[PDB]
């Protein structure tokens, strides 16, 4: 299972919708992994339309220091010869209204490393991210 | 301390400082002059003096690139011009003429200023000369953050692009109660000279913003493709992105029928290097796409036509925008490419009404007169004069190239074989427009004159086109000695 | 660091002070070339540099003859700005004068010839020049010491600076013909207060901006940076005809 949770976010498909949201939430369930299930699962797990599963704290934090590691990596990019930043200080919040505002910080130690904290003063975790 | 721009903020509106402070990098901007008074006596004016003078200007500093620009300030008088607050915006443009650095200006001014008399008028005359006489030298970007009213209107006009803000921008010559005292008609202001009529029906601006933090977060990436000046070279950032990626999804793109549809940014996407495309002007004339990207990281000019809306015909509208494209484009040393599908020029009688003739030759004026590397891609069909309009092999081009389904042809099959055949007998279309189709609308006749360098599969477009661009790097072409050119306007 | 500029003009108007006190901290360290040194004291020229580049030093001395304009110092400056010019070096100037010397030898000696070699050499320069007005510059010497309007780039004052036409006293004796005697105590002051002061200057637009004493060396440094790569061009001429 946890090959085919991991096989199904590398599967890139462009241009046109899918249903592969689905399968992941059938397969990330509890009751999927419990061991047995029936013929009527999806409409007794899936009353009214469909409603994919939300996040975790530690998810959604998780993705936010991805976001702020991509943004200074991509920064970096236009800047001209050595005359580029190292370390900044990002604000992030995810909704139209600033939901959970999170301060995050990052210092791009290597190529691929980041050493994100809070914030400056602050213990740092060093990470990673390839992209 | 936050003083004095809480009656900013309360009307949701930004100040001048908050703007420049936005654009630049995080700690380099240095304001020049910052205690001027305007020295009026006049209409109980001696007192209320202000140390800025309703003025900010400064130099800044954009992804380590050096810049300048000014923003002008509503809370004191309005924005209005004087023979002052001209100086400053001269001294700043002659600065960065000396330096082959560009200027950005954000235009916020209620008009001009009553109690200064002609002086104001002398001030808009000496930024339009500057305006006019360094066009073509060092780019120049405007943005309109509010109101911006009566003459003051020209010098954003001169400039090579004007960008506007949604909610609360506007820009027109006259008031509406002029009109209404002349002709009778009650308009609002933003009915008059809103963001979306300029979008959308003059083709003034060359673009919207929702907010003016993504007007910054925005003007810097465009600000990352401008070169610094006239002499400069053209930009060329690192990229990971290389030019033997695989593009076989370009076989497929063209549909086998004749009479169907495709999207040209299908084919635009994959030569260009990944989420590096810029439009410019994408709700005017969408017959024709313009914009800026890069290929192999330097910084291309795209013209292409689009056969999604009304069959990719040729119209006023778009030659205007092409051909203001193709001339700020070729004025600053940057390669063209283009894509090419054209059925011809717009029929009707609304079109010769309103000066076919002339708009479109402005855009072949420009295509001829371009002296930088062009590439151009015959995907599907050419016909009659907008073949020859649409960058041709005959008008300089470096090299250009066909697809294996292209057709080149004097015009559609209906006509020739009505043309070739006066009075022949009847049925002769079934036996006659199919044999001339098969015969002559083909890429072989063109490809045997010698009009198209090669026939390619789709799918090397983008080794064709960084192998010749990365050639043509040296070019030196020149045309011969004029004071100017005499453009048909 | 370089605070101690803060200190280093007196607040008394009377008092003299050595401008290499203020020359040094703003070069990098032990790059100073003087060029003749023992003549025309009141005035120092010579190499230096600034940020690992070579750039030329002209200076006025408040400690010798209170810093004034002559002839010697005239030929001196010139000959140096000429040179520096012909070979494309940035020029950085310090400016401190009450005006020229006066004196019967001064005039029957040419005093007008002498004197305008300077301007000449300040005003057909093509390179970048930065100046910096320390505490005061008074009539036609303001001008000649590379003014603003003479096609300079960036121009920089003190917070204590003074730019005036002429001393508090001559102005007020030529603006008051025969006004009540004892208008000395309550019109010159009054006028020193209102107008030697750089906030005049400033409003019309003379100086870029009023800094404080410690970021000389960060201004100086960012505009030689920005201003590398200026084409300045003068009339075509086979030559000029500067005042022999
Ligand atoms: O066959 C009759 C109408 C054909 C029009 C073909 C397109 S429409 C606009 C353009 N002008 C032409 O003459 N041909 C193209
Ligand atoms: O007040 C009387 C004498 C003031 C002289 C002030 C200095 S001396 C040389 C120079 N020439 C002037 O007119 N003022 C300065």
């Amino acid at each position: 299972i946890g090959r085919m949770e991991k096989a199904l976010d590398e599967y890139v498909i462009r241009g046109l919708r899918h249903n592969i949201c689905l399968l992941r939430d059938v397969v990330t369930e509890p009751r999927y992994r419990s061991g047995s299930i029936t013929t009527n699962y999806l409409q007794e797990q899936y009353p009214n339309g469909f409603k994919k599963a939300e996040l975790t704290a530690e998810e959604m934090q998780l993705m936010y220091e991805v976001a702020a590691c991509v943004h200074l990596k991509r920064e970096r990019l236009h800047y001209t010869q050595g005359t580029a930043p190292s370390e900044r200080q990002l604000y992030l919040s995810v909704g139209a209204g600033q939901e959970g505002e999170t301060p995050v910080y990052v210092r791009y130690l290597d190529d691929s490393h980041f050493e994100i904290g809070a914030s400056k003063h602050g213990p740092f975790r060093k990470m990673e991210v390839v992209w | 301390p936050t003083a004095a721009e809480d009656l900013r903020h309360k009307k949701k509106r930004l100040t001048a400082m908050e703007r420049v402070q936005l654009f630049c990098d995080p700690g380099t901007f240095r304001e020049r002059d910052a205690l001027v008074e305007h020295e009026c006596h006049n209409f109980g004016m001696e007192k209320r003096k202000v140390p800025g003078d309703g003025f900010i200007t400064g130099t800044g500093k954009v992804f380590g690139r050096p810049v300048f620009l000014f923003s002008h300030d509503f809370t004191v008088f309005g924005g209005s011009l004087s023979r002052t607050n001209a100086a400053k915006v001269v001294r700043i443009m002659e600065e960065a003429a000396k330096i082959g650095v560009p200027v950005i200006g954000f235009n916020d001014s209620g008009g001009a200023r009553i109690h200064e008399g002609v002086d104001s008028l002398a001030g808009y005359a000496d930024i339009f000369l500057r305006n006019t006489l360094f066009s073509g030298v060092i780019p120049q970007i405007s943005v309109i953050m509010g109101p911006c009213a009566g003459g003051a209107v020209y010098s954003p006009a001169i400039t090579d692009f004007t960008f506007m803000v949604e909610t609360s921008s506007y820009m027109f010559v006259t008031g509406p109660e002029v009109v209404s005292a002349v002709g009778g008609k009650l308009v609002t202001k933003d009915e008059l000279g809103g963001p979306h009529v300029h979008a959308t029906k003059s083709g003034v601006s060359a673009g919207t913003f929702p907010n003016d933090i993504v007007a910054m977060a925005q003007l810097r990436r465009l600000y990352s493709y401008l070169p610094l000046s006239n002499r400069d070279p053209v930009p060329v950032l690192p990229t990971a992105d290389e030019r033997y990626r695989d593009v076989s999804s370009l076989n497929t793109v063209v549909p086998t029928e004749v009479k169907e549809a495709y999207d040209m940014r299908d084919v635009i996407y994959p030569v260009i290097d990944h989420d590096s495309f810029f439009e410019i002007q994408p709700q005017f004339a969408k017959n024709i796409i313009c914009g800026f990207a890069r290929v192999e990281g330097r910084s291309v000019c795209i013209i292409a036509n689009q056969p999604k809306v009304q069959a990719g015909v040729l119209d006023i509208d778009s030659s205007v925008k092409g051909a203001r494209m193709v001339r700020f484009a070729d004025a600053f040393n940057i390669p063209i490419i283009t894509f090419v599908d054209v059925p011809g020029f717009l029929p009707g009688v609304q079109q010769e009404y309103g000066g076919i003739i002339r708009h479109g030759a402005k855009l072949l004026y420009a295509y001829a007169e371009a002296t930088v590397p062009k590439v151009t891609i015959i995907t599907r069909k050419a016909y009659g004069g907008a073949y020859d309009v649409m960058s041709s092999k005959h008008l300089r081009g470096d090299s250009n190239y066909a697809w294996p389904h292209a057709e080149i042809a004097v015009m559609g099959a209906a006509g020739a074989c009505k043309l070739l055949y006066s009075k022949e007998t009847a049925e002769q279309q079934a036996q006659r427009i199919a044999d001339y189709e098969k015969t002559f609308c083909t890429p072989l006749s063109a490809a045997r004159k010698g009009f198209v360098d090669a026939v390619i599969d789709p799918s090397e477009t983008r080794m064709r086109v960084c192998e010749d661009l990365e050639r043509l790097a040296r070019k030196q072409l020149q045309n011969p000695w004029k004071k100017h050119g005499n453009i048909p306007l």
